[PDB]
Order: structure tokens, then C-alpha cells, then sequence
């Protein structure tokens, strides 16, 4: 509530891009999850190579951080996921040029400072999206529903 | 249930004095329930098998209210289950009053007990002018002479009842808060039994063409007859007894009596 | 009586979310008890008649849960008054989403209550392989046409429902608390009345030999055969509809269809 | 007879660990002296009648003693009353051990005691080879028939005993000092039952022309026959289960079996 | 770590039967969860009158407690689906005399105070709990092989 309104003022004062601020909003101290109308939203902006690439290197970065930030871990699988399924077809070719990179992040073991394993909610999330990504024909039935359904609507 | 349970627990409790009978209402309405009805018979169990004769006094009187009132599936439930109180015969307490009295009241009650296995159907309460819901005045002959003779047997044994006691009652052997509180249900019963007996013989000789066996009659109403002065003798003597004067606990008999032997007779 | 009223007024309130379950309970436990079952069901006519679609909206979840579950001297208590629910015919409210919902839903549990009107005996909770708790399988052959015919009319409204609201349910529809709340028991008993007739078909031609009426049986089973194509596309739909993933709100159909047809036919 | 019970009080007593041995002949000694021989088994009423399983666990140790040993008068006394040690029928204590162990195990006394009702006469004690003082292998065939039968349903009791510890004994769930002090006269009269019954075998061979009953005895051995499979298992099963390796707690009862089916069969 | 120190303090004092006390233990302040070998020693020691009828009676009250105590609620279950299997014969007979009763617990919401759906996963373990229940033949089943299963070790 109030953490929120400092860290915004942050990324004003350094001047992140369009991008960057949304996943560090999906990345919110607060214990409420992330919305899903907010994940459409991105999908829909991801098509640019200036917005995709960066979207992409942040993501991958938000898994570590630090110790303590295990919440941005989590929030940044949710995004990644959805950027496959309504995302765009230039997000389709480079995670199939890159599936070999995100492949490794199943084992993902980490324990932040007290002894509790934050890790057992980024396993079980990121278990899915491997699982995904190994089916290359799934991925293909998947980009056929979200184009045509576009279109359907307009 | 649980919380069932323990309205049993506070209201027969070690108090001397008579429980609270609103307390006793919570209890004594969950039996037309068909929900379980077990949680509540399954205290009044391990509590009798106890030797104490205090607790166990207080408990019975509890019993005697709800199988004069309630739904007759309470008296089917302690006859699937053969042993009831037997395990109070021989027993040693302080007083020369207390095992004298309990050794015959306890048998009191297994016959109330026995009352189910042979007429089934509830008789202590079922009005004084209906068909529907009596199941006394209208049942098969079979089952009229089966269910007078059951009444017959715990009727003499209020007779019986006093004969341990002699006289009558006694108050020097019947000066507690606890042994004065058994007493009403006991006249209430013994009442009851007087009263609805002599009420289907109103409407007996009333429905006499209409009915098929009026052999298994005559021997029915000749022995209650006889039992008239057993009980206005009973009675008589008790109003001599110093007790509380109450119309629960000294009702009047004599009511119906030579305006029912005359008409009787007729119909043979 | 007061003190079981009191558990309603508290649980069906307006607080938009669900009531507690564990309340609701006290509330729909008085109905197998034989005291009354008369306070429960009093403050449920006041209420109805009301204007507004909110309190009411909720009033009619847990009668849908009763229905399913209690004894159905329940669904006869709302018999002897022939009105229930049909004030509501032409009334307007705030959203489109609202009115257009309660004209079909409100005649839906109608057809509910007129249900007992025919069959009587309790359908929806009557196991799949039982003879004796169950009064479907083995009742006489003009009840048994009765019987099917009736929920059929019931299973029928389910695509009548989803005809105003057209598709299937839309969440644009239907995203509030209390409008959620309606949808569970709704697919519940779509599913239960799904089960409890293809589980009759089961004990059904296993009891050929042992019955007497073959004509009555083939059209009931033909026109109940042509509702699982109707009953696939509802649930299909709704697996695409955006919604709550749960066993209760979209179970899965089918599993008895193909091995039902052509053992019927062998009898005829 | 006062100071012979106080005898019984002091030995029969909560102290955990089992009674001196000498204290308890005093108390056993008076049962042949026929000058009274009730005023002890009258302390053995009110006892069993109470609800713990603490002190009533140590009572049936001394009753399993004396029926061994004494004059079968004792097993006498108690017949004339009904009732023996029924009300513990549904029970609760502690630990689960208790209560599964306490509900058959007060059966298989019962039995013992139903012994008595049909035999009557002494059996667990009367020597292996004499004809004079034994009442089983010279007794009428009638009462041969009888005999051995009884015996029967207390020996496959032994079987029933262990059904519901399951396995066969269990050291966790018998490892408290009045447990184990109540296992060695069990096994003590299982052996002695075994070798009773066999030992009359080694004198009915031996007694075959001078006899007339032919016909009621090929029945008895052959159901005793196959006993011995189920007696082998209940000790060898005992002997891998860690406790006393005393002779009194794990005889061996392989000893008379392949020269007794082969020469019974001869005489048929 | 601190707070657990003050709690069994309280107990103490009191005077709390032994089930009461590992209850209490088990509806623990901390974000740590309960362990399965401490419901073990409950089930076995689940056969008594006396423990029985109070071990039922508190976890059903740990259900409701407070708006804040919601740790409270979810580890009530956690002991309850417990006590079915390994418990004792007596807490099946009890069980299925008050299934009437338990099978109201599936409809279970709440909100504390900011906004956060705790019931979530109160909500989810009590289903399993009432789908176990449901099923009479199936419990039967979960009978003979905690018996017989007890009875192989011994």
C-alpha cells in the first residue's frame, strides 16, 4: 500500500522503459497475487524487438535478485507463460532457438535466511512451463487458437 | 449431540435438591428426532453399573417422565439390549431405608421395561376419547387381551411396592430430597395406569356389537376390578401419611366403579 | 424454534459472499425432527415476496442444497400452498444481466417444487445400487413412467436456462458473488439428475426378466438418449467459458452411453 | 471367614506387580472346608461390577488359578447366578491395548465358567493315567460326547483370543506388569486342555472293546485332529514374539500325534 | 522461535490436558508447518473416551478462533484427516455418527481484515477430507490396512 507508492517513484526518478515497469509492478512487495488482465495487456505489447528482448533479460534476471526477494521469483514465471500462449509469433521463434537456455530452470532450490523453502512454489510453476515447451506440436496448436481467436473478435 | 450431552451432565447431577425441568425439556426432546437418538441412552448406561445408590437414584426419575411422555421408540430402545438395572440385585448401603427400598424399585422399572416387550405400542398417553391415535380400544383381540394383562402385572406391583415398605410409604423411610423426588412419577404412573385402563372400558362396552371376541373380556375387567380396593386402600392410607399435598401426588380414585361392572355384564 | 430462526437470519444475510457452512446446518437439520418443521419454512414465504433480487438471490441456495440432501417431507411442505415463487413474473431491476437471469431461474426451482407434485418420493440421493431406500428403480411400472418423465421436464429446463442467457453462461454475465453462488448447486443436481437416471438404466436391464411393462420402458430411454448430446455441448461450452475449475461446477458426462443402447434394445 | 477376606484385600490389591504367592493359598485353601464357602466369592461380585480395568485385571488371575486346582464345587458356585462378568460389554479406557484385549478376554473366562453348566465335573486336573479319580475316560458315552466338545469351544477360544490382538500376542501391546501377569495361567490352561484331551485318547485306544460307543468318538478325535495345526502355529508364533522363556509360558506340544491317528482308526 | 516459548508458558499454568497441549502445538504461530510424525502419536493415542471426545471437539473450535488466527484453521484439518486412517475403530463409529455434521465443512469462507481469501487453502484440504468421508465402502478399506499394517510390524 505504501511500499508501493516509493517503489514507483524509483523507477520514475531512473527512467525504466514501458516494459520494465510492469514486470516490477507484477514483482509487488505485497502479498496479493498478480492480476490476469495485466498479463494480457503485455502479451499483446509483445511483439516489438525492443520491448521483447528486454521483457525477456528481465524476467530471466527477476528469478534471482536476492535472498530475500522470493516473490519476484514467482510473479516472473507467471508472465513468461502467458507471453507463449497470446503473445506473438516473434516470441514463438526465439523460445524455440532458446528452449535449450530455458530448459535447465526445473531444479531451482533456494532457501532465502530463517529455513523455509521459498523454491517449492518456482518448482511447481516452473514444472508447467517446461512441460509446455518440450511439446514443439502443443506449442503450434496453442498459436493456432490464440490467432484465429484475435481475429474472431477482431 | 455433544452439546446434548451435557445438558444431561449438569441437570442429573449431585445437588440434593430436584434438577431444573427446563434444563430437562433440551434433553427429552431429542427422541422423535431421527436424527440418532443413542447418544442419549448411551450415558444412562456405565452410570446405573456404578454401586453408588445417590447418583442412581436422582437418574431414575428422569426416565420415568420421558417414557410416560415421549415417542414409544424410546422404550424400544433399552430392549434390544437385555440387561437393564439387574446388577443392583444384592447390594449393602448405609441406611436400613435405602437398600430396602431399592431392592424392589428397581424391579419396579425393569417391568416398565417389560412393558414394551409384549404390548409395544405406547399406552401411557394416547387420550381418553380416540380411535386414531389409541392403540388400546381399537387393537385385535389378540393383541387387547395381551396388552390388559401387561398393565395388570405392573399395576400389582405397585402393591408389591409398598409391601417391601409396609403400611404404605412412610415418611421416616422417605425423608430425603432425593427420595421424595422419585415419588411423584411413581403416583403419576400409577394413576395413569388406573385411569387409561378404566377409560377403554368406556368405550369398550360402547363398541361391543361392533368387535369380534367377547370372551377375551369378563376376565379382563373382573381381575381390574378387584384391584379398585387394593388401590383406594393404597391411596387412603397415603393421605393419612404426612406428605406433600399435591393433586400429583394424591389423586382421586374413586370415579368410575358401579356404573361400569352393571353395563359389563350385559353384553355376556 | 426462536433460537433455530435466529441461525437463518444471521447465515442469509447480506454479506455478498457465501454463508458459512457450518451455520447453515442448524438450519437444515430441523426437518428429519418431527416437532414442527413449520418455523423454518414460515420465514421463507415473507421473504420471496420482497421486490428486491439480492437477499433473494441468496435465499434460493439453500433451498437448492435442502432439496438434494434432506428428506422429502421437505419438498411436501411447499406443496399444500400452491404459490411459491411466481410474484417475480415481470419485474425490472438495475443490469440487463440481472432480470434476464431471474424470469428463467425463478421458474426453474418451480418446476423443482412441482417435481413432488408427481413422483413424491425422494429422487435426487438414493444411491446407484440399491432396492430398498430407493423408490425408482422397482416402483410400479405407471410411477416409473412417471417418474423419468418428470425429470426429464427438469433435465429439459437446464437447456431452456442456458436459452435466455444464450452460449452457455457467459462470466461477463454472471460475475458477482451472489450470481456464483446460484451456479454450484445448479450443476450439482444437473449432474445428479444425469447420474440418478443412467444408474436406473444400470439396475434396469438387469431387472428385465422380474418386471411387468417392456412397452413403458424404450421411450423413456430414446428420449433420454437424445438429452446427452444436449448435456455434452452444456459442459463443453462451459469448459471454455472462463470459470471456477471445480469437481462440482463442471463434472464429467460421458461415461455411460455406449454400452446402454444396445443392451436395451435386446429386450424389446 | 472375616479374616480369611482380609487376606483376599490385602494380596488382590493396586500394587502393580503381581501377589505374593503364599498370601494367595490361605485365601484358595478354604473351598474343600464345607463350613460356609461363600464369603469369599462374595467379595468377587462387587469388584467385577466396577468400571476400571486395573484392579478388575488382577482379580481374573486368581479365579484362573483356583479353577485349575480346587474342588470343582467352586466352579459350582458360580452357575447358580446367572451373571458372572457380562456388564463389561461396551467399554472405554486409555490406551487402545485395553479395551480391544478386555472385550474377548472377559468372554474367554465365560466360556470357562459355561464349562461347568454341562461337564460339571473336574477336568483340568485329574491325572493322566487313573480311572478312579478321573471323570472323562471312563464316564458314560453320553457324557463322553459332552465332555469333549466343551472342551472344544474353549480350546478353539484360545484361537478367537488372539483373532482380535492379531499375529499372536504382541509384546507392545502387552507390556505392563498386569498384563503379563494374566498370560502365563492362559497358557497354562491351553496346555492343560491340550493335554487332558489327548492323555484320554492314550487311555480310550487302550479301552475299546470294553466299552459301547463306538460311533461317538471317530467324530471327536477328528475335530481335535485338526486343532493341533492351529495350537502349533499359536506357540510357534509365540516363541519368535519376545517374552519370558519360562516352561509355564511356551511348553512344547508336539509330542503325541503320528502313533494316535493310526491306531484310532482301527477300531472302525 | 520466541512466541513458542510464551505460548507453552500459558499452557502451563493453566493446566491443559496432553491432547489439548499438541493441538495447540500443532496450530503454531510460525509459517513453518506441521510435521507427520507428530500426528502419528496422535492417532495412536486417539482410542480414549476422555482424549477422543476432546481432540474432536477442540480442532472443529480451531476452525473458527478468530478472524486474525488463520494458521489455526488450516492445520485443524491437517490432524483431523489423520485420525481417520491410522487413528482407532472409535473414532470411525464416532465419525459416522457426526458424518451428518462434518459433511457441512466445504462452503468455508473468510476474509481477516486487509483483503486476503485465507480460507483458499482451508478450502482445498477440506475437500479431500470430505471426498474421504463420502466414500463408506472406501473407509472400510483404510481400516483393514492400518490394522493389518500395525499388526505386520507389531
Amino acid at each position: 500500500m505504501s511500499k508501493q507508492f516509493v517503489r514507483s517513484a524509483k523507477n520514475l526518478v531512473k527512467g525504466y522503459s514501458s516494459t520494465q515497469v510492469l514486470v516490477r509492478n507484477a514483482t509487488s512487495n505485497d502479498n496479493h497475487q498478480v492480476s490476469k488482465d495485466s498479463l494480457i495487456e503485455l502479451a499483446e505489447k509483445s511483439y516489438d524487438s525492443a520491448d521483447f528482448f528486454e521483457i525477456m533479460d528481465m524476467l530471466d534476471k527477476r528469478l534471482n535478485d536476492k535472498g530475500k526477494y522470493w516473490r519476484h521469483i514467482a510473479k516472473a514465471l507467471t508472465v513468461i507463460d502467458y507471453l507463449i500462449r497470446f503473445g506473438s509469433e516473434n516470441c514463438v521463434l526465439w523460445c524455440r532457438e532458446n528452449l535449450y537456455i530455458i530448459k535447465t530452470l526445473k531444479e531451482f532450490r533456494h532457501e532465502d535466511d530463517e529455513g523455509i523453502d521459498q523454491g517449492q512454489i518456482v518448482r511447481v510453476k516452473a514444472k508447467e512451463l517446461t512441460a509446455l515447451l518440450s511439446d514443439d506440436e502443443r506449442l503450434n496448436e496453442e498459436r493456432n487458437m490464440n490467432i484465429k481467436g484475435r481475429n474472431r473478435k477482431g | 449431540d455433544s452439546d446434548l450431552q451435557k445438558a444431561l451432565k449438569k441437570a442429573c447431577s449431585v445437588e440434593e435438591t430436584a434438577p431444573k425441568r427446563k434444563h430437562v425439556r433440551a434433553c427429552i426432546v431429542y427422541t422423535w428426532d431421527h436424527q440418532s437418538s443413542k447418544a442419549v441412552f448411551t450415558t444412562l448406561k456405565t452410570l446405573p453399573l456404578a454401586n453408588d445408590e445417590v447418583q442412581l437414584f436422582k437418574m431414575l426419575i428422569v426416565l420415568h417422565k420421558i417414557i410416560q411422555e415421549g415417542h414409544p421408540s424410546a422404550l424400544a430402545e433399552a430392549i434390544r439390549d437385555r440387561d437393564w438395572i439387574r446388577s443392583l440385585g444384592r447390594v449393602h448401603s448405609g441406611g436400613s431405608s435405602y437398600s430396602k427400598l431399592i431392592r424392589e424399585y428397581v424391579r419396579y422399572l425393569v417391568l416398565k421395561l417389560d412393558f414394551h416387550a409384549h404390548h409395544r405400542g405406547f399406552n401411557n398417553g394416547t387420550f381418553e376419547y380416540e380411535e386414531y391415535v389409541s392403540l388400546v380400544s381399537v387393537s385385535d383381540p389378540d393383541e387387547g387381551y395381551e396388552t390388559i394383562l401387561d398393565l395388570m402385572s405392573l399395576q400389582d406391583s405397585l402393591d408389591e411396592f409398598s409391601q417391601i415398605i409396609f403400611a404404605s410409604i412412610q415418611s421416616e423411610r422417605r425423608n430425603t430430597e432425593c427420595k421424595i423426588s422419585a415419588l411423584i412419577p411413581l403416583i403419576a404412573e400409577s394413576y395413569g395406569i388406573y385411569k387409561f385402563i378404566t377409560s377403554m372400558l368406556r368405550a369398550m362396552h360402547r363398541q361391543l356389537n361392533d368387535a369380534e371376541g367377547d370372551a377375551a373380556l369378563q376376565p379382563l375387567k373382573e381381575r381390574y376390578e378387584l384391584q379398585h380396593a387394593r388401590l383406594f386402600e393404597f391411596y387412603a392410607d397415603c393421605s393419612s401419611v404426612k406428605y406433600l399435598t399435591t393433586l400429583v401426588t394424591i389423586p382421586k380414585l374413586p370415579v368410575d366403579a358401579p356404573d361400569v361392572f352393571l353395563i359389563n355384564d350385559v353384553d355376556e
